[PDB]
């Protein structure tokens, strides 16, 4: 396995962010939202970089 | 109770190979049976203690697993783990001791505690696994009703007895013939003191014997006999058989004649030894008979002629004696001896935890009053109590 | 450090259960592990010895891995495998005499030779497992912080001391009180003498007490005591406290009378005994307490009663006795005892390649010297070393 | 012979990680291993004993395999196979005792046995597994030549010996000089005597010195040395040199002066003590020099003079000594030790099967006779029969 | 010189404020400074003692970044990261005391030690930083 073969935007944040796969996208772009997400959660998602 | 040992060799062989590098294929076999535990316990509670000054420390059970992925592993996978065993650590002491001090005169062998009661349970015997520890390993093997065995260097058979039997004395203990002796732990001393020299005795010969029978049979016994009694070598002053007064021993060592050791088993002889100091062996026994002579010198210097005048005072005290020791032998029942740590493990936390006298071993677990009145529920008893002393000793000492 | 340890497992394990005709099977998860070292290895290169008599060899790695020829081995399968076992022994015996020789005050704790101080990297970290063997066990539980522990027979806690000190004295030296002992190994034999024989003490009492302390805690101790100080039963000629003159001593034994024996911990009595002679426990101290009696007879015989006078000159000395023996006990810090090899592997590598007296051990190892003053610099040496000749006996006995 | 291991640790690591519950994953490893034998030897044919009152018995073979199959363990399954090992445990037990009782004066090394030599065969090679039982692993190293190795607690290398030399003497044996001694298993006690206080002796100062030759030599050897020779400081009656006779020894005790204690190894001094009481490392030695002196105390209170006159007749007998024990070493042969059962094991079986004096060993297996002319044949015999009663007591003690 | 200092306060406030645990954005500012740091560092060789019984030991710099990532710090992070600060602190242990025995007159404020005079070379100052001990 490789994973280049599947990276994926992800969508949100500073630092060209990109992530391992479809699903993994999604879910991030989708919590981003549910404003009940303690602000650690944008954090991360965000500034978490490959 | 099997189970309980697993429960270690579980964490033993856990704290030990789990370590932040090692390949996962070296623990795969081992993982498994780790979590098949987990499992297992989840959805169970227990108390321990409750007894003198044990506290009741209480437990509950509800753990996620390991991970089975990783072709080495990360330090990170450790510490997550290690916090796990520590509960299970600081538990199991918590079930020894708390089974460690309670005694059943009825079945002084089965399982006490409402801690391990519930573990010879069926629905826990899923977890039993690797009994190579020499003691559950004889555990198994006489629940099975079979041969036992155990190995011990300088065992403890002998309840201490130091004394002297006069088999010719008078009010003023001037004139003597007996012997004395120090039986204790695998060493036995004894000599014969003649004041007489024999002066007036058959063939002026003297003769003694020290019969000391054990309290349970000692098979493979590698022995040490040595000719004289350092011990009773030199000048006492002793009190006398009544206590009323007390008499002077005086000695004067010759060598010990016609030794003759004898390891008996029911009465007949197993072994027999003339005269041979240094290694013997006694294969199986339950006896031990020393006889020996003191022999009157028959051609003496003056300086020797000058102690054994032919009528009294008797100054100088003709003494002859042996001294034996066992090194190692191997019982069919537990024994204290010199290399385990068994009763004192036990005796510590009885002493540590103020647990009160019980019905079945003497106060302290003093060894000489257990050896001395071996009944069989104390012998089951101590072998179910220094199973467990051993199989806490493999994490914690 | 682990890392080292492995090493070994590793090949013991390997020159073990690698032989002509076991089932592949029986060694896939062991096979295994090796490789994983090999690859780990070649392309580094190392530097042992530059030290005393110590050869300085440089090693250097290049080897082919492990086939696995299917169903048991063939004869061809061992050699080939035997061939490279072999580097691998000759270059570890080289490893850890190397660091078996260098102390540091500072931080004697840790590695100290090129060799090992590489080992540490965490490129190599990818080898540790099966951690089992008794030391290395304890090594890592003490870099957690915990409660480590270790089995000794017949420790060696008392530094070699005989004296003795004269309570009563004077000039002639032929009316003395006092006491005389030898405190060595795991051993303690103390006599009480008073030449007047308590002829003007109160109660015809004459009291004594000897204080041992030592330089770490004891733990569940068996230990035998019995009354009788043998070496100190028979007539000498002994040097005056000054060294100006000699006195006379010439003893004839009475029991000791009101044993008492304190096992204190920290100036408190966590075990007591009075009077008992035979096996006891002594679950947790730091010091050793024995008091004794010598009490006049009140009744004797004519015989006793010469020994006896109302006045000068006293010919007879009365003495009473005990002597203590550790058997096995537990103890936190490493020592040396009756049955491990360790010092004797430490001293002996030391002395056979001329190894220079460095700034932590006393000359030789010597023993006396090193436990008299068991500095923790001392003891974290000793250990790493007593670790390392562990680890060594493995493989080279 | 490795053949023969096997078949026991296989049996051990069964009858042990082999009960009601654990996962079959903890043994797939294992079970395997087991099928593998019963293969191999079914369809073979037995026959042991023959010999003195050994019982004759034939053995056949044709047995299940094991159920490969389930997840878990059921009792059942245990059973089913626990009636299997039963049978190949008395057997075996048959097996070793068969070969434990054959001597053999030019090839003494290999197998003997109608039984064994039939397994030294090839079609049985595929056996072979896990040799790390200390004694198999030292068998191997031997046959690739190689360094071996063994370790023992209060070796027995002394052959028993209990004598005197009279340096100077005469008739009446009013005043001698010389030395006394006893050397037996790991201990050594030596008193040098001077009736005459070295009153004519040069510095008056008589010198003492007492060589012992080992039969092996011993390499890391922990030893206690102390002052004192207390088996030779009481008073004795003994047999003069010619046996027409008899001496009287009167000690008095000074500290032995100048004590240097040499251990050699082929006339090279490797350790070298003076006057170092307490516990000393003698690396690697075949001989050990004791030399010591006793030295007229040039200071003497009244009571003292008065123990030494210048003039005969002398009453009290000037006596310096020391004891010297052995704790633990390490030796390339096989010896009998204090902690070790195979000396006894070996003899025990001889003993209970009425086994007829060999060609080989002294009768009875006695320890003196057999260390006093330990020839290359009988260190043979000894280390197969050793290696033997070790792998015996794997499963039968 | 100064750049000496930070060496330290970088360490501390790392030896610290780096523990099993921790939320991410409590050392984004720091981890960053740290990162700086190795870049600058790495392929430069340097020596210490070589005077009176001062071990001459030499030092090399080649080791990776971190993993800025993982939200509330793991176990495994930690220890990788302790094993590369270790080298840091035997390593300006030994600065130090190299410098803090030589002695100048004509100009005896300024550096001596091979190793610091190196340092003052401007391609460090890239470091410095938190100067309120
Ligand atoms: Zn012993």
């Amino acid at each position: 396995l490789l994973l280049k073969d599947m990276a994926v935007e992800n969508k949100n944040s500073r630092d060209a962010g990109k992530v391992v796969d479809s699903e993994t996208a999604s879910i991030c772009d989708a919590i981003f939202q549910d404003e009940e997400t303690e602000g650690a959660v944008r954090r991360f998602i965000a500034e978490m970089r490959q | 109770m099997d189970v309980l040992y697993s429960l270690s060799k579980t964490l033993k062989d856990a704290r030990d190979k789990i370590v932040e590098g090692t390949l996962y294929s070296n623990v795969s076999d081992l993982i498994q049976q780790f979590n098949q535990m987990i499992i297992t316990m989840n959805g169970n509670e227990f108390q321990t203690g409750g007894i003198g000054n044990l506290p009741i420390r209480n437990w509950n059970f509800d753990f996620g697993l390991l991970g089975t992925t990783l072709l080495n592993l990360d330090a990170n996978y450790v510490e997550t783990a290690r916090n796990t065993i520590d509960y299970f650590v600081d538990f199991v002491d918590n079930v020894c001791m708390d089974e460690m001090v309670r005694e059943s005169q009825r079945n002084g062998i089965a399982p006490q505690s409402d801690s391990l009661i519930k573990l010879s349970g069926i629905k826990f015997k899923r977890i039993n696994f690797d009994n190579s520890s020499e003691y559950i390993e004889n555990w198994n093997l006489q629940n099975r009703r079979q041969r036992t065995g155990f190995t011990f260097h300088k065992p403890n058979i002998f309840p201490y007895s130091a004394s002297f039997t006069l088999n010719r004395s008078q009010p003023a203990h001037d004139n003597l013939m007996g012997t004395m002796w120090l039986n204790a732990g695998s060493e036995i001393q004894v000599a014969g003191f003649d004041y007489s020299c024999a002066i007036n005795a058959p063939a002026n010969t003297q003769q003694f014997e020290h019969i000391v029978q054990l309290r349970r049979v000692l098979t493979t016994a590698t022995i040490t006999l040595l000719p004289d009694a350092e011990r009773f070598s030199f000048p006492r002053v002793i009190t006398s058989a009544d206590g009323a007064t007390t008499w002077y021993f005086n000695p004067v060592i010759l060598r010990p004649n016609n030794v003759e050791i004898e390891f008996l088993l029911n009465g007949q002889i197993i072994n027999t030894y003339q005269a041979r100091f240094g290694t013997i062996i006694a294969r199986n026994f339950d006896t031990i008979r020393l006889s020996f002579q003191l022999m009157r010198p028959p051609n003496m210097t003056p300086a020797v002629a000058a102690l054994f005048p032919n009528a009294q005072p008797f100054e100088h005290h003709a003494t002859v004696g042996l001294t034996l020791r066992i090194e190692s032998a191997v019982c069919e029942s537990v024994l204290a001896d010199a290399s385990e740590t068994m009763l004192a493990n036990v005796t510590s936390v009885r002493q540590e935890y103020a647990i009160p006298v019980g019905p079945v071993f003497p106060p302290g677990m003093n060894w000489t009053d257990l050896i001395t009145n071996y009944s069989p529920s104390r012998e089951d008893n101590l072998q179910r109590v220094f199973t467990v002393a051993s199989i806490r000793s493999m994490l914690v000492k």
